[PDB]
């Protein structure tokens, strides 16, 4: 409610400012994906709407590391911008919640 | 099973599949292709000459990995990387490391023309007739969708219209506008 | 037309298609040489 919206909405804009301030940062390390993933509404996404999706065997030029559950980086594709890359421990967290 | 693998930020460009390398036939066909990409993308490419077999991670581990980490250095400044590798003759030959290079597959559209190329190289390559056609067949046995860039064009400009435009479509994929 | 028909259905199409392809594959093979040795 009103006491829950004071801290949850001030985290979305603070993670959006970190997302805007990483597009000009140089590419640190790129990864090769093995499985497929698309963003969902319950994935604890920091800025709801700006997450990216990858299928099996895609490439992700990771710019920086936002937290322990989301990386910041872009898709290797014409016109694609930065986005929220799920970490391997976030990909470890998402499958075990499908069982519990 | 790890889902993410540490690959370079700019994939190294490699050429393979005309036939077996280590001959006057296959290498001198590729040497014409290294000349085109040297001056067309001059200032935004890093072209090297590869010596040690990088399909091993013969040479030890240290002499190969110090050359793999040199490819890791050539991806830091966000420019194109090109490899003159002399023993690469298979798609899955470079499937086990953490590089994932660009598999430009030179396609000879007719197998009979290769052994006419062989008799044009004198009698030095005429002693090596059927041994080149083995991996010329085996690369033709490999599926073309497993590769990256296919060149079936006899003339210079038509193999080079693909060789420039595909990586120019790949450069704009890696690099976003401001 | 009838005469053309007796030739082309017998074997004469592949005599002019191969050697026009085996020439344009020859010049592509010799362009891979002449840039190589040249450069």
């Amino acid at each position: 409610q009103g006491p829950h919206m004071a801290l949850r909405k001030e985290a979305e804009r603070q993670a959006l400012a970190q997302l805007e301030k990483a597009k000009t940062k140089p590419v640190a390390f790129a990864v090769r994906t093995n499985v497929g993933y698309n963003p969902s509404p319950g994935d604890e996404v920091p800025v709801e709407g700006v997450a990216i999706t990858f299928e099996p065997k895609d490439f992700l030029h990771i710019k920086e590391k936002y937290n322990n559950d989301w990386w910041i980086g872009r898709l290797v594709k014409e016109g694609c911008e930065v986005g929220f890359i799920p970490s391997p421990v976030k990909l470890d967290s998402l499958r075990l919640l499908q069982e519990q | 099973v790890p889902p993410y693998d540490v690959v370079p930020s700019m994939r190294p460009i490699i050429l393979v599949g005309p036939s077996l390398k280590g001959y006057e036939v296959t290498d001198m066909m590729q040497k014409a292709l290294f000349d085109f990409l040297k001056h067309l993308f001059d200032g935004r490419i890093s072209i090297t000459r590869v010596t040690a077999d990088i399909s091993l991670a013969r040479s030890s581990l240290a002499e190969v990995q110090s050359e793999i980490e040199r490819i890791f250095e050539l991806a830091r400044t966000l420019q194109l990387v090109a490899l003159d590798a002399d023993t690469i003759n298979h798609p899955a030959q470079l499937s086990k490391t953490s590089l994932a290079p660009i598999i430009v597959y030179i396609k000879i559209t007719s197998p009979k023309v290769l052994q006419r190329l062989i008799k044009s190289r004198g009698k030095s390559q005429s002693k090596h007739l059927n041994v080149q056609i083995a991996a010329s067949e085996k690369l033709a046995q490999c599926p073309p969708e497993m590769f990256d860039i296919i060149l079936d064009e006899n003339q210079l400009e038509d193999a080079c219209e693909h060789l420039a435009e595909y990586l120019e479509a790949y450069w704009k994929a890696t690099h976003p506008p401001s | 037309t009838k005469e053309r028909e007796k030739a082309k259905s017998r074997g004469t199409f592949q005599k002019l298609r191969e050697k026009q392809q085996l020439e344009e594959d020859l010049r592509g093979y010799m362009s891979w040489i002449t840039q190589g040795e040249v450069m």
